[PDB]
């Protein structure tokens, strides 16, 4: 009980979602930034924290902006600003105040205890209890079909209906909740890559890495995405999905259970769904080439002596007087690089 | 060399490289053309404080206040339906228990208040359960989402809204008797008189739309302990708003500036523990305080220009400016050519001949 | 997207559950309410309080304690606290800060897809796709007993097994979310009929409402509790999912997807499940007796005239000058009630 106190403060300090949420200007940072992922942001930040006086904007801003970079709140590539795990939980915290569906229902009670019972079968060896399951379900199933043959063909009711369409959103929403949490376990993994090859820098590692073909960059994260996105493959399953959907959307009951961007997410779901998918993977390959290229650059080494030389120099300066005119104005011991040559005082010659 | 196409950054620049304020240079610029020493609590009022009247809030607390005065008649409309749609399940009871002539008109009533959805129903005793679905509606779904819409705006409007607004006001005026306190501080270092300062002392003034205002304050803070659904604190806050809509409309009023400009809600006096002599001091120690970096004693930048009185009064502001320690161009046409020659040690000369001009300067 | 703004910053300065992230010392509260809720409070808080000072106590704990009831982040009904459902929300957003289970597998695709099919086979009405499809399962059926016959039992791997464990535990804890929710949404109810009550205060609707049998305080979320908790009292499945869990956590891979929490929590599922809705139907018992003692009492018109006469007063009281003493000291028109005898018949003895 003492512990949990402890992780919550930890987490109010560390955590980059927390820091954000508790920050001053938090709603329109979240607004812009949110509007933004659907200099330029520097721009558009101090553009909507113009007209919000009320409680030297742009140095602010760009202060703000570098504030959030640091806690790691969005990521800077190269010149661009890309969105982390932390901001999308913020988000959802945040949007889910206002409309959230229900799962204390009676069809997420069906999908858990039917989940449970094929798990609980998946996971058995023994081939006569199998056998034994199977004949059930098939004495079951055609009980079903004699019943029907009578005619009484089960419909569900309007809020039944409404249930459903509710759960089915809800469940099929979540399958991109993870999609920046990969590509957020890669870049830890870069950055670890990097300090070990610097700190080590031993040739005989970069060439051993160099010469294999095998993959770098392996997390747990990893292995589940790529897992997802093999039996995401599979269309023939994929269209039979899709034209389900289809189907289900063309119901008077819709306009009751979901509003007109729920029907729109539910209607491209498919479509969606790959091409983010295909956005990861790219992302995989541009960050283990970038990796093999820094590697064979090959100045590793240089790095480390001069991260040494410059640790020494910044030691031994915290020794003498700055306070005084005299010093700071002694000259040093640097040679000339790039020299200028004078230009020849001929000019009209 | 430093270039800038743009006059923000390169003011800002400027502003950074001689360490002064935000203000120092407009109101070395008022000061550089004013034309009559006037009263002093016009020239106080009008040259050495600068303009941060609240007018543009007032507009927009008032629209916020009219967007609010829609969802306040939509929950009323909502009430008024349901009100005339309960007697019809009244009378449903009623006749599960002739009477057929009532529920018609019960039904009629609640057909007169509908406003689209009750369509198209008749009289008929197989469109009574549509009527029921109807209020079922009202109860469950509508109204509490309307109220709650109108709750959450009253608060946000009543709290981030007007209550703001004469606190800024507030601070602003606090914020003015504090930057008096240090004119009078650094104003006491010279001798207007042999063993002799001024000092400067503020009043506050009174009025009848402040009394107005601050009687509306204090029932909108009385009405907010009241457990009406949110009705007697929109009455009070209706009174304020209206209030202040009728001060902004008419901007150009001693009354109405007395409410939204806090240089109106003061009244200067000037004691001696002479009208131009006084005016040119005090003129004279705010500029020097606007051109004084804080810790600091010895401006910058110390260039300034006036214009403009025997030769007694003038003797005491070269005086002022010297002590000061501020260098002055002055400006004077072909009049005052006889004073300048004592104490200006140079001269610019202007000539016009047709539509073009010459400067030739000269010393005495 | 201007509105999102809007209503961001309306969240902001509103709801709970973001009022009580920004608090100053949201850590402390947190952690005390969740070990709480697993005068007292007061005694808790102060102590919990008291060894954090770095950065009165009693008058301060009293202070946030009332500025939390006021905003409706807990209730007090008779001398006791009761929690919401901003508070719960907060808790679950701040302690999935630490551990997150994705919902990007395959398993969830799976289930995805079965959910799918059912629903979009549920609302066909047609008799005759019906049999169809009841035809091509069976098929399917019978075709994979024959291929089991031959000796093919498939066993998920140690990976997918953790994953469809890890998956199931998300699926059966979120059963709980919304069983504050009703009660909630149960209170509103009642005050504004009470509210009502008193505005309208005309007799003849007290009369209606008391002599009808008809249950008052009928809600959206009461009704899904409702259809949710019929279902859960058909037992001759409930003791068959309790088997099926008893029998999937006593596995090997079982330490390797959940930690001891998590296995109590699916080891007591159906108990608790039941045992918690169970307590929900006896509040609202209790508030619809509540709200017929009310109206039996018949008091609602003496408070609506002595609160017009309040008003009333109030209003008078602020032309009246406070600042002078003679005035606050003269004598009123009010009559002695309750006159208690004069000490003594002045003979001691």
């Amino acid at each position: 009980a003492q512990q949990r106190s402890e992780r919550y403060v930890s987490a109010r300090s560390q955590h980059p979602a927390w820091l954000l949420l508790a920050s001053r200007r938090a709603p329109l940072v979240l607004g812009c930034l949110r509007t933004l992922f659907e200099e330029d942001a520097l721009q558009a930040l101090s553009e909507m924290l113009a007209a919000y006086a009320s409680q030297a904007t742009h140095l602010q801003a760009g202060r703000e902006l570098r504030e959030w970079i640091k806690r790691r709140l969005v990521v800077e590539r190269e010149g661009r600003i890309y969105a982390t795990d932390a901001l999308e939980s913020a988000i959802q915290f945040v949007d889910s105040l206002d409309s959230r569906i229900m799962t204390s229902t009676a069809s997420r009670l069906s999908v858990v205890q039917r989940e449970i019972e094929n798990l609980e079968t998946g996971l058995n060896p023994s081939p006569t209890g199998r056998i034994a399951s199977l004949r059930r379900r098939i004495q079951d199933l055609e009980h079903e079909l004699a019943r029907v043959e009578a005619g009484h063909v089960d419909v569900l009711d309007e809020a039944q209906a409404i249930e459903g369409m509710r759960e089915v959103y809800n469940l099929a929403t979540s399958l991109r909740a993870d999609f920046r949490r990969v590509e957020d376990s890669w870049r830890e993994a870069d950055r670890a890559l990097r300090h070990s090859i610097i700190s080590e820098h031993r040739g005989e590692i970069v060439d051993r890495l160099l010469d294999g073909q095998d993959a770098l960059l392996n997390t747990p994260e990893g292995r589940v995405f790529e897992s997802f996105q093999q039996q995401l493959r599979q269309s023939a399953e994929l269209e039979v999905m899709r034209e389900r959907l289809r189907t289900i959307l063309r119901h008077p009951a819709v306009p009751k259970a979901l509003n007109r961007p729920q029907q729109r997410e539910l209607r491209w779901l498919a479509l969606r769904l790959v091409r983010e998918s295909q956005a990861v993977l790219q992302a995989r390959a541009r960050s283990e080439r970038d990796v093999r290229g820094f590697m064979k650059t090959g100045l590793a080494a240089e790095h480390h002596r001069v991260g040494q030389l410059l640790n020494d120099f910044f030691n031994l300066a915290l020794s003498v007087d700055w306070q005084r005119q005299s010093e700071r104005r002694k000259p040093a011991c640097l040679p000339p690089v790039g020299v200028a040559i004078t230009g020849v005082p001929a000019i009209e010659r | 060399i430093w270039p800038y196409p743009s006059k923000k950054a390169f003011l800002a620049r400027l502003r950074d490289y001689f360490e002064v304020g935000e203000n120092a240079f407009t109101l070395l610029n008022r000061a550089a053309g004013l034309k009559q020493l006037n009263s002093i609590d016009e020239i106080f009022r009008e040259l050495v404080l600068d303009d941060r009247s609240a007018f543009e809030r007032a507009a927009e607390v008032a629209s916020s206040f009219d967007d609010l005065t829609d969802i306040h008649r939509e929950l009323e409309t909502a009430r008024k339906q349901q009100r005339s749609l309960q007697p019809v399940a009244d009378g449903w009871e009623r006749y599960r228990a002739d009477q057929k002539t009532e529920l018609a008109k019960r039904m009629s009533d609640a057909l007169k208040a509908d406003t689209g959805a009750l369509a198209e129903v008749g009289r008929e005793l197989v469109d009574v359960p549509r009527y029921l679905e109807r209020l079922r509606v009202l109860t469950e779904e509508a109204l509490p989402e309307k109220l709650k819409r109108f709750l959450e705006y009253l608060n946000r409007s009543s709290d981030d809204g007007v209550t703001q607004l004469l606190s800024y006001i507030d601070h602003e005026v606090s914020m003015i008797e504090e930057r008096l306190d240090d004119l009078n501080s650094t104003m006491q270092r010279v001798d207007f008189q042999p063993g002799r300062y001024l000092r400067l002392v503020a009043k506050k003034v009174i009025h009848e739309s402040l009394r107005t205002l601050q009687h509306a304050q204090r029932q909108l803070n009385s009405a907010r302990f009241i457990d009406d659904e949110g009705e007697s604190h929109y009455k009070a806050l209706q009174a304020l708003v209206g209030l202040l809509k009728d001060a902004c409309e008419h901007s150009r009023n001693q009354g109405a500036k007395a409410l939204l400009d806090p240089r109106f809600r003061l009244e200067f006096a000037v004691s001696v523990i002479e009208k131009e002599i006084i005016a040119s001091y005090v003129l004279t120690a705010s500029l020097s305080y606007a051109l004084c970096p804080d810790g600091s004693s010895r401006p910058l930048f110390g260039t300034i220009v006036l214009d403009q009185s025997s030769h007694a009064v003038a003797g005491r502001i070269i005086a002022a400016l010297r002590e000061f320690g501020l260098h002055a161009v002055f400006i004077t046409p072909n009049k005052e050519m006889r004073l300048l020659r004592h104490h200006t040690r140079s001269a610019v000369v202007v000539h016009r001949r047709g539509v073009e001009s010459s400067l030739v300067s000269l010393s005495w």
